[PDB]
């Protein structure tokens, strides 16, 4: 809400991911999604920077084999 | 990770439900050092994977993790090369097997799913261990058309539009994840160029047409080939004109 | 810790350490080289007399898997020798049934599979032996495999197996072997075994020398007293 | 233990309705919180 | 065949909705054969599309005479077909605010197929809605009688979150009714069941 | 291989392999089956950890014969095992009696092949619980077969991951007097419940058997069923 | 880096002749081409000519459909310079003074207000046609 974001961005997208994160990893998807958009001389974050955004922030290994389940 | 006994040294259950042998078999993937990328399009499967010869004194012609298990089918071995070996021969009795018993040739769901069978086996008995190595088979169906499978040390096998093996599978996995979201039906060329791609944007090499083996199959010629130099150069130089 | 007594147990790092253990056997045993030239390959070994007891030819490390194919072992020789029959017996069986002589790369990924099947099981061990085999024939060319404890075989063009593997490999470098022929490569093996021997350390070695290649009719053999004597000698004389 | 905590939860939905006697549904709605959401 | 219609509904959408109105009809009425597996699927997508469309239109006579025309049809389809289709249609007939006045009719028709196909959770979602509209037509002696059969069936299942919205309108019936003390009583019940469980937005708006 | 039980008796007398292999279940996807008056619905969680996995490849609900179908709860590789071995015995009831095996027969003879590998020489117990369902005599089966070897007649049971929870909801909300339809209804409820993320046409496998037999029910089938519970 | 400069000094004045002859669809593509020479380049001044260049192309062959769709492309390009882009714009946007007819300019204003939206070095242009688009 204190962000200047775009119309094209749905925040649904991520929030359905079933990562398990905290509020902490929340405001840091959001705080790197502002930050690719302020290295490309931006001021409005674009659903490209969330989606680059999220990737990196989680960065979650697998850490669980398929064959388990 | 609790443990109890001897279930980190034989393939037995842990406390929590887990087999400890078998997640080690996994991490002998990434021994070799190398991955492998796997992408299936519209009417063509092609399986891409780096080669490295360290030194000019090795024959680079037998540096090959590229298999031609039928001749419509091939695979891309990834993790240890004894391993892989012993599996691409085992997967060439029973390609073999399947056409004198039944009489046509052995669909790639079913080559893996007796490969992920005959490593099933490996991870019950506590006599043998598990091999260190992944496959992942690619060809032509009659029906269902390209097909890509891959075959884990545990005996997991599922279908994949785009899937990779080796040390930079998660890695991978998400840059195909981000293109098979674009829903694009591609062709031979893009198919292959997204391969290239994918396995290039992550390694970060900017690929000579010496250092990548690139094997495929197409509807039109349901037969595996290994890309020539010259040929892998076609489309890094295609790649690279973008 | 219990990982590494085992060949059918994993480290929790994912590496069969039992194997890797016979790979410290093969890099403990002298030298051997083998460089796949134009027209042939030719193998040398660096074989050290334990004792002046020993008659000259004791402890062969080259042998003749098939008429038409070599072997350079290093490591365990007792193991050496095994896959030197297992090698025979499938070479003499592939010529039994297909009627033909087998592959050098075929010989190679069969023996490879024997040596492999002892790398999954804790009721045998890994055969603490690393073994090349050269062929020659006019329609498949010279070829180099060089088979490892774990199973592993690669085509090689200059290959070391040995405690000075890596300081021999350096030395192969330097030649251009797809160019010069055996005569001509028969000497720069024996310099190569001569530069890499340690005379302070463990002395007093033998010349192991054979080939295989267009001169011989792509047989392998020993390479004769005359020419290995004039290559000893230009590796004598290349010391200063 | 259960139960002692249903009560001192029905005198916490007075207060929340700013109550000053502790009525039948605020015992009845602190059971519910007690035991089935918790 | 039929197929290509649906495509030319599809482009008469940025036209007239009256105009693609009679592309879905055709299909409507269009008697089918035994099977016809690809003409059901484009026949049942058509009758959902065509009263989606009437949700805007406001055609009582062709989105009620819809579903009492259709009885016959959900005997050819699957069974959760036709009840995923009587629950589309319904929904949007009553979603429309209009008082038509045969709007308690229908929904009964409704639950005499849902206990004909021995749907029970259709049925009991249906209940629920017709206790509703009966409180909005004013037919509150009807509508507590409705209601307390399925408070004793939802109680039996659990269905909590269906049971907060029956106790709801209990409660708001007996409040127009003029009874503080039953219309409390019921609020109470509501209030404490939905304690018991998670609230969505919505339903937490209603109790309060 | 190795001729000694790896399954042994513990002081208190428990075979604590049996038991990892039952925690192996515990963690597998949830599955969920009940038995209604006209038949048995098998629903499982078909979830994979990216779209680039093709859920049509490989089923979680196999049928074993035209009237048996499996769902599992635990390793996806040691259900295959069984699953092959529950043809084959399906097969060999069916060469020397030429009549499709009773459902309770093939849960005998599968759980007997389960109990050999919790005593037999240097294998370890199946990591999987399998829930049987059939049509024999005219009235609907549902079984399920532990990793120990032991086999229950469940009228409505849940496996996997959140079955405690899973019990107990249909003790709540299942009835002798249910139909097919409302089973499936319930199975997805059911499996709800445990689920996380959305419930779409291709990360669930729903598995019905009828008078009719046995059949997986298509993605399209399960997205009707899908829309009723929202 | 490996500064073009002259080499567009041949070019330009070339496809300035060829741009009045009657061949724009033909040179555009030759100068997207030479655009993507320069921008991998990441010669700055080069670049910004070549784009300030192709926007005058269109303009003076009243090609607005080619404008606009111009605009658009070169503005999506691939790690595209934003200065050069600037100028673009900048241009473009005089461009939208001299304009008259009004739908013309609208969509022109609207198609500049696009490729400008969310960008700082393009801020002051997409305010100066915020108030020119409010006047019309």
């Amino acid at each position: 809400s204190k962000m200047n974001l775009s119309e094209e961005v749905d925040l649904e997208d991520y929030v359905a991911r079933p990562d398990k994160i905290s509020g902490a990893d929340i405001n840091s998807i959001c705080q790197e999604s502002g930050m690719l958009a302020v290295r490309e001389n931006r001021y409005i974050v674009l659903a490209k920077d969330f989606e680059k955004a999220y990737k990196t922030v989680i960065k979650k290994d697998e850490q669980e084999h398929e064959f388990y389940k | 990770g609790s443990s109890a006994g001897f279930d980190r040294h034989i393939t037995i259950f842990s406390p929590e439900g887990r087999l400890y042998q078998v997640e080690y078999a996994f991490k002998a993937i990434n021994q070799g050092g190398l991955t492998s990328v796997a992408v299936r399009g519209k009417d063509c499967a092609v399986i891409v994977t780096q080669k490295k010869v360290p030194d000019k004194l090795l024959d680079s012609s037998t540096v090959t993790h590229l298999f031609k298990i039928t001749e419509n089918i091939g695979c891309v071995m990834t993790g240890m090369t004894a391993d892989s070996r012993s599996q691409v021969q085992r997967a060439r009795y029973e390609a073999a097997n399947w056409k004198y018993k039944y009489g046509y040739e052995i669909p790639v769901d079913m080559l893996c799913k007796r490969i992920a069978d005959i490593s099933q086996v490996y991870t019950q008995n506590a006599e043998m261990r598990p091999l260190g190595c992944c496959m992942i088979l690619i060809g032509i169906d009659e029906e269902q058309g390209p097909q890509v499978y891959k075959c884990d040390p545990a005996g997991y096998y599922c279908g994949f539009k785009a899937t990779a093996a080796g040390v930079k599978q998660t890695e991978s996995t998400s840059f195909l994840e981000k293109k098979v979201k674009k829903k694009f039906d591609w062709t031979f060329e893009q198919t292959v160029e997204t391969a290239i791609t994918c396995l290039s944007t992550v390694l970060s090499i900017d690929f000579k047409p010496s250092e990548i083996e690139v094997g495929v199959v197409t509807v039109e010629n349901p037969k595996f080939r290994i890309l020539t130099e010259a040929e892998i150069d076609a489309h890094l130089v295609a790649l690279a004109e973008r | 810790t219990g990982y590494d007594l085992s060949a059918s147990t994993f480290s929790p790092d994912g590496r069969v350490f039992q194997v890797e253990y016979a790979m410290k056997a093969v890099e403990n045993s002298s030298t051997a080289i083998g460089i796949r030239c134009k027209d042939g390959v030719v193998f040398g070994v660096e074989k050290l007399v334990l004792s002046k007891l020993y008659e000259e030819g004791s402890n062969k490390r080259l042998f003749n898997v098939d008429r038409h194919v070599g072997m350079a072992v290093a490591g365990l020789l007792a193991d050496a020798r095994s896959l030197a029959d297992i090698a025979r017996e499938e070479a003499s069986n592939f010529r039994s049934n297909f009627g033909y002589n087998i592959p050098l790369k075929h010989l190679a990924d069969r023996v490879a599979m024997y040596v492999h099947a002892y790398t999954l099981y804790s009721a045998v061990r890994p055969f603490g032996c690393s073994f090349m085999l050269g062929s020659y024939s006019v329609n498949d060319g010279a070829q180099l495999y060089m088979i490892d404890p774990s199973g592993v075989s690669y085509g090689y063009w200059g290959c070391a197996i040995g405690k000075a593997r890596q300081a021999a490999k350096t030395e192969i470098e330097k030649l251009q072997m797809k160019e010069m022929t055996c005569r001509d490569i028969v000497k720069e093996v024996a310099k190569i075994i001569y530069i890499v021997h340690d005379e302070v350390k463990d002395k007093a070695f033998e010349l192991e020398l054979s080939w295989v290649g267009e001169l011989t009719n792509g047989r392998h053999e020993i390479v004769p007293k005359d020419i290995r004597e004039e290559a000893e000698k230009y590796a004598k004389e290349s010391l200063k | 233990a259960e139960v002692k905590g249903v009560c001192t939860e029905a005198g916490m939905y007075a207060l929340r309705e700013r109550r000053v006697h502790v009525t039948q549904e605020d015992f009845e709605m602190a059971v519910a919180k007690v035991m089935q959401k918790d | 065949a039929a197929v290509v219609e649906f495509q030319r509904a599809q482009s008469l959408l940025s036209t007239d909705r009256e105009a693609s109105i009679d592309i879905l009809h055709s299909i409507v009425k269009r008697d089918i054969q035994e099977n016809d597996e690809e003409a059901v699927q484009v026949k049942e997508q058509s009758i959902l599309e065509l009263g989606s469309l009437l949700a805007k239109t406001g055609q009582a006579a062709e989105l009620g005479g819809l579903l009492k025309y259709v009885r016959p049809f959900l005997n050819s389809i699957s069974k959760a077909k036709a009840a995923r289709l009587v629950r589309s249609l319904l929904d949007l007939f009553l979603d429309m605010e209009a008082a038509t006045g045969q709007e308690v009719e229908l929904c009964l028709e409704c639950i005499e197929w849902a206990k004909s196909e021995k749907r029970t959770f259709l049925r009991q979602a249906l209940e629920a809605r017709l206790v509703s509209l009966y409180f909005d037509t004013k037919r509150y002696q009807e509508a507590l009688h409705l209601g307390s059969q399925l408070l004793r069936e939802l109680k039996k299942m659990d269905d909590k979150a269906l049971l907060v919205e029956v106790q709801l309108l209990e409660s708001k019936t007996y409040h127009a009714l003029s009874n503080l003390p039953k219309a409390r009583a019921a609020l109470t019940s509501a209030r404490t069941t939905a304690n018991a469980i998670y609230c969505p937005p919505k339903l937490q708006a209603t109790l309060d | 291989g190795y001729s000694f039980s790896l399954t042994t008796f513990s002081p208190s007398g428990k075979l604590v392999q049996i038991e990892y292999a039952l925690a192996a279940v515990a963690g597998g996807a949830p599955s969920v089956g009940i038995k209604a008056a006209n038949g048995v619905v098998l629903a499982t969680e078909k979830k994979q950890k990216s779209i680039l996995y093709d859920e049509r490849s490989v089923h979680k609900v196999e049928p074993i014969t035209k009237h048996i179908g499996l769902v599992y709860s635990g390793m996806g590789p040691d259900y295959r095992v069984l699953v092959h071995r529950a043809r084959k015995l399906a097969q060999q009831y069916y060469l020397v009696y030429q009549e499709p095996i009773p459902t309770a027969q093939l849960v005998q003879r599968v759980a007997s092949v389960m109990q050999e590998y919790t005593q037999s020489g240097g294998v370890r117990p199946f990591g999987v619980s399998l829930l049987i369902c059939g049509w024999n005599e005219g009235r609907p089966y549902l079984f399920q077969s532990d990793p120990s070897g032991a086999y229950f007649a469940w009228k409505a049971t849940a496996m996997g991951k959140n079955y405690v929870n899973g019990k107990t909801f249909l003790e709540k909300r299942y009835n002798e007097d249910l139909e097919l339809e409302d089973a499936i209804h319930t199975a997805i409820l059911t499996l709800k419940e445990s689920f996380e993320g959305q419930m779409t046409e291709d990360n669930i496998e729903v598995g019905i058997c009828n008078e009719a037999g046995f059949r997986r029910l298509t993605p399209t089938e399960v997205k009707d069923y899908l829309a009723a519970i929202a | 880096e490996v500064d073009y400069s002259a080499t567009v000094d041949q070019r330009l004045p070339e496809c300035a002749k060829l741009a009045k002859e009657g061949r724009l669809q033909e040179v555009i593509e030759t100068l997207l081409s030479l655009e993507k020479q320069t921008r991998t380049a990441s010669d700055m001044v080069s670049t910004s000519r070549i784009l300030v260049a192709v926007v005058k192309m269109c303009y003076e062959a009243k090609e607005w459909d080619l404008l606009n769709e111009n605009i658009m492309l070169l503005s999506k390009r691939r790690s595209q310079l934003k200065q050069a882009v600037a100028k673009m714009v900048q241009q473009c946007c005089t461009y939208v003074e001299e304009i008259t007819d009004l739908p013309i300019k609208l969509r022109l204003i609207d198609t500049l207000r696009m490729v400008t939206e969310g960008k700082i070095y393009v801020e002051i242009e997409r305010a100066r046609l915020t108030k020119t688009l409010a006047t019309i």
